[PDB]
Parts: C-alpha cells; structure tokens; sequence
C-alpha cells in the first residue's frame, strides 16, 4: 500500500511456499580426444554430428 | 643564429555549473630583467574555441594577455590580472567568475623565480560533479545519524 | 518516537524494524514515520538543536555540482643562465617601426601593452611585433647570452 | 564463418527504488507493486547499478 493520511508505505506480506525443478539442461562442451589403432573410428573436431 | 627566450607553461582544471572539467592553458614568458626584482613575465590565458574569457578589445574572445613580477629575492611582488569572466557556453551557467591565486606578496607560497629548472607543483580548486543516492546501501551508526553512499 | 502525523502525537517505542519506503519516508512496520531531523544542503550539515521533524530521505538524492570559484599554483621559474628547451623562439618584426604591414594600422612597438596578434602559418593564434629587453636573449643552446652595462 | 565477429545484440537492466518492496511470483519472477516503485530502465553500468 502507498502511504496515506500520515503513515508511509507498506510491504506485501505473502508467505512463499516449495521449490522445483524447472529444467535439466545438457551441455556440450568438445571432449578430450584419444588415439586408437583402429584406422576406421573418425571423431569430429568442432561440431555437427554423424 | 636563432635568437629564443625562456619560458614555462602550464594547463589546469576548472567545473562548471554542470559538472564538468575544462583545462585552460597558461604561458610566461620572461621578456625583461627590470631594475629590482628583474623578471618580468607575460602571462598568456587560453580557452578551445567555443569557450570565451575577456571582455573586449584586446581581442581574441578566448586569450588573456596579463603580467607577472618577481621580487629581488624571488618572492612574488605582483600579479595581474588576479580574476577571470568565465562563460563555458555550452548550456552551463554563464558568466562564472575564477579568481586565480598565485600567493601573497612577498612570500614563497606562490610563484617563485629562482636559479634552478622550472617546474610546476601543486594544483588544487574547489568542485565536484553531480551525483545521486543509491538506495540499497545505508547504514546507520552509533550515535544514530544516517550515513548515505552517493 | 514515531507519530502519524506532523508528530504532534509522538509514541515511544523499543522495537526498531526501521525501513524505507518507494517514497523517502523513513518508516516501521505497519505506518508510522520515525522522528528524528533532516540535513541542509546549503551547508551540507545536520541542525539537531531543533524540534524532529518526520524523517525524509528522497530516494533520488541528487546534488547540484558545485562551480569551482578559486585555483592555485606553486611554481618555480629559472630566471637563472640555463635553460635547456624550456624555450620559446624570439618575436616576428615585420614593423618597419611601429607599423604592422599587414594591418596598416599604426601601432608602436615597446609599450610592454596593446600586445597583438596574427594567425600563424598552422592555424593557431600568437604573439607578434614585441620588442625585448635584449638583456634576456638566449642561444640555441640555451645559455644566457648575459649582455651587460655598455 | 566469414573473419568478422559483429555483436549482434544488447541486455538491458533496471532498478527500483525499493528492492523488497516488490511482490513475488512463483517462478523465479519479481513483479513491480505499490511501495516499491517504477522500473527505471537503463544500461548495463552506469545509473549505479552493477
């Protein structure tokens, strides 16, 4: 409430009640990279997916 | 083979009516050894083009041509001229009057001549720019006055 | 003490959940403004001797910038034999004898006043038609030529 | 892809004269009230806010 006749104003009195979830979210950061001795198993480097 | 003479200069700060900064520019130049306390120093005033200084006459609006006299010893005798019309010309309160000090006759306060290189100290005036309250940081003390952070 | 008005009805209390409002009143729970005094701009300065008033800190403070009105310098100027390009070149003679050629007005030289001016071959505006002492003349070097008597 | 990296867009922000003041919502959300005050819009560092 806005203030009146000689009082000021006043907060709004509301309680607040639970939590919950809103979203996962994945990320995708590039990964690390190791070398193997097969020739035919390609691993992108930057991004786009087969 | 290339006649010159000595000199010295100087810029310094000056507020407005609205809080802003301009420097102006300040020359001397020792034209004579005279009697006495010899030196005699023209002193030359300058303002960027939209602001003005003097009346009239001389008359470059933007330049001051003033003097300056040392005494025997190197205390200050005289200098003149000791104030400044100063109109910014951008919408800040015209007709602003400095009143420039360059200590009391006689005394080391001030200006002094000496045999030693030439170089400025100090520089000091009064002012501020505008500022406003930030409400979300208070703090009231012992003794209960209300402290503010602008 | 509080009161819910002009404070002609002050009430006495312990609890102090002091707080500002989106107007700059400065008050509790559920109404009442906190007596107490407000500063004075003009002098920057509290007046607790008088009777409280309601307490007001307008959210949006704001100060006026203050005009600077004085400056000051200390400096040292060599009027000493050794300079070292602290200089200035020497002053154009165009006169023939106390008449510009360019304006063809006549002016004489040496009264140490009316100085005057010309645009330069940059665009800037200086000193010309000044005579000099002679006595304050320096080389390239800077040294004192230190001409003396006869 | 071509060399050149242009912003593309620009955040603003804003403030109020009483944080708290304000009424909450379910979500993360605030909302402007009576004893609190106006939006005040702004850029991102220079009315005093961070």
């Amino acid at each position: 409430t806005a203030p009146t006749d000689g009082r000021g104003g006043s907060n709004p009195l509301q309680i607040g009640l639970g939590v919950s979830v809103s979203s996962t979210t994945r990320i995708h950061s590039q990964g690390s990279v190791q070398t193997t001795d097969k020739n035919t198993d390609v691993a992108i480097n930057g991004d786009g997916f087969f | 083979e290339q006649l010159k003479l000595s000199a010295f200069s100087a810029g310094l700060e000056i507020y407005d009516s609205l809080g802003s900064k301009h420097t102006l520019e300040v020359q001397f130049v020792k034209q004579s050894t005279t009697q006495d306390g010899g030196n005699e120093w023209q002193m030359i005033i300058r303002v960027p083009e939209p602001a003005e200084i003097n009346t009239t006459g001389e008359g470059p609006t933007n330049i001051i041509v003033g003097t300056a006299r040392f005494n025997n010893d190197g205390s200050l005798a005289n200098y003149t001229p000791k104030t400044i019309n100063f109109s910014p010309n951008n919408g800040a309160a015209p007709n602003q009057q400095i009143k420039l000090s360059f200590g009391t006759s006689g005394s080391n306060d001030g200006l002094v001549s000496s045999n030693s290189a030439s170089t400025l100290t100090g520089q000091a005036t009064d002012g501020y720019t505008s500022g406003n309250l930030k409400p979300d940081a208070i703090r009231v003390d012992d003794k209960g006055n209300i402290l503010g952070e602008f | 003490m509080v009161s819910d008005d002009g404070g002609l009805t002050n009430y006495l209390t312990r609890s102090g959940d002091f707080k500002l409002d989106a107007y700059g009143n400065f008050v509790n729970n559920a109404g009442f403004v906190v007596q107490g005094w407000n500063i004075n701009w003009d002098d920057q300065t509290i007046d607790s001797s008088r009777t409280p008033q309601n307490i007001f800190i307008d959210p949006g403070m704001h100060i006026p910038a203050a005009k600077s009105t004085e400056v000051a310098i200390k400096a040292n100027l060599n009027s000493g034999l050794n300079i070292g390009t602290s200089s200035r070149n020497l002053y154009a003679l165009d006169s023939v004898h106390g008449w510009n050629t360019k304006t063809q007005r006549a002016e004489d030289e040496n009264d140490t006043g009316t100085t005057q001016f010309y645009t330069t071959s940059k665009n800037s505006v200086e000193v010309t038609e000044k005579g000099v002492d002679a006595g304050a003349l320096f080389n390239a070097n800077g040294t004192g030529l230190n001409l003396r008597d006869g | 892809t071509n060399g050149k990296t242009f912003a593309v867009a620009k955040i603003a922000m804003a403030s109020v004269a009483n944080n708290s003041g304000l009424e909450e919502i379910g979500g993360n959300l605030f909302k402007v009230t009576a004893n609190s005050g106006n939006i005040v819009v702004g850029e991102a560092g220079t009315g005093g806010r961070g």
